């Protein structure tokens, strides 16, 4: 979940 | 405390989501000093509408109507995921949870919340789009060629029954938070501290509803049933998307949305 992790 | 938490959730909800339900209902009931939204019901009105938004926003774009609308949908969904993420991080306790769990909660929460907030922009006849400056009719959406003609329908059906409960933004702020903090999401590592946050959110929600919807005792109970209903709407939305994904060779799914859909249901 690359993008989600970055958002978080 | 509980009243303080409800207030804090309302304030960040207002900061995270530009187009509020209050604002949406004023547009849909003409109770606004602004210009009525441009209505979209066919090929030519869609093209006319696009002319107008060429002067408000802005690589690849299909000349097929259903695919182009679905592409526009994807970008709005991506923008909703971001908003929902900033909202979640405002919920006291959330950012202190294990990161892998935070990601899981959003992964499973995000669509449930999207259909919740979409309800605010809908009535039985259609849905507000582009920040409230357009309106797409339900019937026009039902007419789209398969499998896109049935994409919005269950979302309208949900919203018609949900909007009957007359929640306002302050109710919705807490309702959303309860959904995000669900301890029964698959693959959660530490269920306990999530349930501990949901417990207080549930209490704030119960109080908020008693105070502001005094005539509807048991609104809390009815709300709780919706949260579970949403789970099956998403499940069935996800099945629709795997169909589109496989058989619509033209379009490409957006990477963030793929992330969320992957290994989901
Ligand atoms: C006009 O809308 C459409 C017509 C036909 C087709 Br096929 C797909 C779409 C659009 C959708 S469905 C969805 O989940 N979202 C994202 C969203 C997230 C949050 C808020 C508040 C509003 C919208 C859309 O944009």
């Amino acid at each position: 979940h690359k993008i989600l992790h970055r958002l978080l | 405390d509980l009243r303080a938490l409800a207030k804090h959730l309302y304030d960040s909800y207002i900061k995270s989501f530009p187009l509020t339900k209050a604002k949406a209902r004023a547009i849909l009931t003409g109770k606004t000093t602004d210009k009525s939204p441009f209505v979209i019901y066919d090929m030519n009105s869609l093209m006319m509408g696009e002319d107008k938004i060429k002067f408000k926003h802005i690589q690849e774009q299909s000349k097929e109507v259903a695919i182009r609308i679905f592409q526009g949908c994807q970008f709005r969904s991506v923008e909703a995921v971001q908003e929902i993420t900033e909202y979640a991080k405002s919920i006291p306790g959330f950012v202190n949870l294990d990161l892998n769990d935070q990601v899981t909660l959003l992964k499973y929460g995000v669509h449930e919340i999207i259909y919740t907030m979409l309800a605010s922009l809908m009535n039985k006849d259609g849905v507000l789009i582009s920040e409230g400056q357009g309106f797409m009719t339900r019937e026009f959406l039902k007419s789209l060629r398969k499998p896109f003609g049935d994409f919005m329908e269950p979302k309208f059906e949900f919203a018609v029954k949900f909007n009957a409960l007359e929640l306002d933004d302050s109710d919705l702020a807490i309702f959303i938070a309860v959904i995000i903090l669900s301890g029964d999401r698959p693959g959660l590592l530490n269920v306990k501290p999530i349930e501990d946050i949901q417990d207080n959110l549930l209490q704030a929600l119960e109080l908020q509803l008693k105070l502001n919807h005094p005539e509807s005792s048991q609104l809390f109970a009815k709300l709780l049933q919706k949260m579970t209903d949403l789970r099956q709407i998403v499940t069935e939305h996800v099945q629709l998307l795997q169909v589109i994904k496989k058989t619509e060779t033209d379009m490409s799914l957006h990477p963030l949305l793929q992330e969320i859909y992957k290994d989901l249901y």
